[PDB]
């Protein structure tokens, strides 16, 4: 929809140097400025809206009042980002625990449902006042080719996408905390079982008060619940619970 | 429990993910290109701001894996906030921080090295550490230093381009002016120059060695290579004011004390250079003008 738009705009500035207009160098870049302003706004929309599908605080439609009988065809400036589960299989192998995929897995995944949303807007073309001239001997880098600058352009500052790194940032860092406490469980054989019973010797009250405690220990994982979600991060640490 | 607790604190640990790697440079330096490569992933989603990743280590003789993060920070100072986010107190000793050298844009390049190294000097001083976790550090650090036998690193990218500094500015071996700073800079910083080439994938495994080196202890067994223009890579303590004085013989025109601007100069680019901005008289200053015209006549 904006390469459409972008496409039309261009032709229309194409005629402009096909009739010999003056100035239009100083024209195109101040409608260029313009532009990019128009996709700094809806950049630092798309990041917020992703933001908030990232958080969990995005608003479903079902929200949407309905009692404003205005239809709201106006799209979402931020659009409406879907960050799709994201399981980790946690496991222990010889009483070793280990999970594959890992919490920086995890940061893999976040990052990149992330940065393919960041693409939307800086992979987008720039509009060139010379592009009607072929073959024009002026050097053309990336952030020429594209708006790969649009994320300074954001109105606020940098507010938007640094909240947006924060939140990415966050949601790994609890998954990590809590696929840390998994990865301690590995208590199993870091010190194994003949260690335990060094520490119970032979006396039968103290082996009668262990079998108690480990009985007690086994009901907490007696939990049909596979899953654990913390906003969009899911944890499938029921092959662990396994 | 105690129980539980005291054998995990018997584990045979993975090598540490934690550690960190910090790369610097000016946009268009390749930075991310570079780190991709390393990645081994063929594209990499060009991010403005600080760009992350993470490299996948693989031990062979242990059969064990782990994994460095690795984040870029984006060449504007407007997103220079982001470094809070990529290094903190306990990740600092864990991070290695990487700058990058422009080889296709040589000009700018001490410039923007001072640029990063400064940045980061205020980061750090922003961090509020203990001046004894910083004398710690700084004893580590150097007796990392001179105990080098035959931190900061310094990677330069598109190296190939001198082909074309030979072809486009006449350059030859003296513009040795420019290795010999960049030498003198490392040891200012005491850093570890190396030389790369994606694009004709020179040292790039020299490179991924070091790295590995260095942040995880591993061995490492290549000299020092100061011979060949475009793929000299000198480790931490092998440059010395003395080993760099070689290069100052091979000078005929200018001396090592010379600007670095003077001998090699920023090149005018041709830009569209805008015409003046012509805007029709307002009517009152025409017609005042008219005036002066009919009131002499």
């Amino acid at each position: 929809t904006f390469s459409e738009i972008l496409n039309r705009v261009q032709k229309a500035v194409d005629d402009l140097n096909l009739h010999s207009y003056s100035n239009l160098p100083i024209w195109v870049n101040k409608l260029d400025m313009e532009i990019e302003r128009i996709l700094g706004v809806r950049l630092q929309a798309g990041l917020r809206a992703w933001t908030q599908v990232l958080l969990g605080q995005a608003e479903d439609k079902a929200e949407v009042d309905m009692d404003t009988d205005a239809p709201q065809v106006s799209h979402k400036p931020g659009g409406e980002p879907k960050i799709k589960n994201v399981v980790h299989e946690l496991r222990i192998t010889n009483q070793v625990i280990y999970l594959n995929p890992p919490i920086e897995e995890c940061r893999y995944k976040l990052y990149q449902e992330m940065f393919a949303w960041k693409m939307v807007v800086l992979s987008l073309p720039r509009i060139q006042s010379q592009r009607y001239q072929v073959g024009v001997h002026y050097e053309l880098t990336e952030e020429e080719k594209f708006y790969r600058n649009a994320l300074t352009r954001m109105p606020d500052g940098p507010v938007a996408l640094e909240e947006s790194y924060s939140a990415v940032m966050g949601i790994v860092t609890e998954v990590e905390q809590y696929v840390k406490v998994w990865l301690q469980y590995q208590c199993l054989w870091d010190m194994q079982a003949e260690n335990i019973y060094n520490r119970l010797g032979e006396d039968l009250n103290k082996w009668q008060a262990l079998l108690v405690q480990i009985r007690k220990a086994r009901g907490t994982f007696d939990n049909a619940e596979t899953k654990k979600e913390f906003g969009p991060v899911v944890i499938d640490y029921g092959k662990v619970q396994s | 429990s105690s129980i539980l607790s005291e054998v995990s604190t018997r584990a045979r640990s993975k090598l540490p993910s934690g550690k960190n790697i910090l790369v610097f440079g000016e946009d268009g330096s390749g930075k991310t290109t570079l780190m991709t490569k390393l990645q081994g992933a063929e594209h990499g989603k060009k991010g403005r701001g600080l760009e992350y990743l993470y490299l996948s280590i693989h031990d062979e003789d242990r059969d064990d894996h782990t994994r460095c993060n690795v984040w870029i920070l984006d060449g504007d100072l407007y997103h220079k906030g982001l470094l809070k986010f990529a290094v903190s107190a306990e990740s600092l000793p864990e991070t290695l921080v990487i700058f990058v050298a422009d080889m296709s844009r040589p000009w700018t390049v001490m410039e923007s090295l001072q640029k990063w190294a400064s940045v980061l000097r205020e980061h750090i001083d922003k961090m509020k550490i203990p001046p004894e976790e910083m004398r710690e550090l700084e004893r580590k650090f150097m007796k990392d230093f001179q105990d080098y036998i035959e931190p900061v690193l310094v990677v330069c990218t598109k190296c190939d381009a001198v082909s074309v500094l030979e072809k486009e500015h006449d350059y030859r071996d003296e513009h040795d002016f420019i290795q010999s700073h960049l030498r003198r800079f490392c040891l200012q910083y005491g850093a570890a120059l190396i030389y790369t080439s994606v694009k004709e994938e020179k040292n790039l495994d020299l490179l991924y060695k070091y790295i590995v080196h260095k942040t995880y202890g591993f061995h490492f067994t290549t000299p020092a290579l100061v011979v060949e223009k475009e793929a000299v890579f000198i480790p931490a303590g092998w440059d010395n004011e003395k080993k760099i004085a070689i290069l100052h013989e091979n000078f005929t025109t200018v001396k090592p004390e010379d600007a670095y601007e003077d001998f090699i100069v920023k090149p005018p680019v041709r830009k569209l250079v805008h015409d003046k901005e012509l805007a029709a008289e307002d009517e009152q200053v025409f017609l005042m003008k008219q005036q002066s015209l009919l009131a002499k006549q």
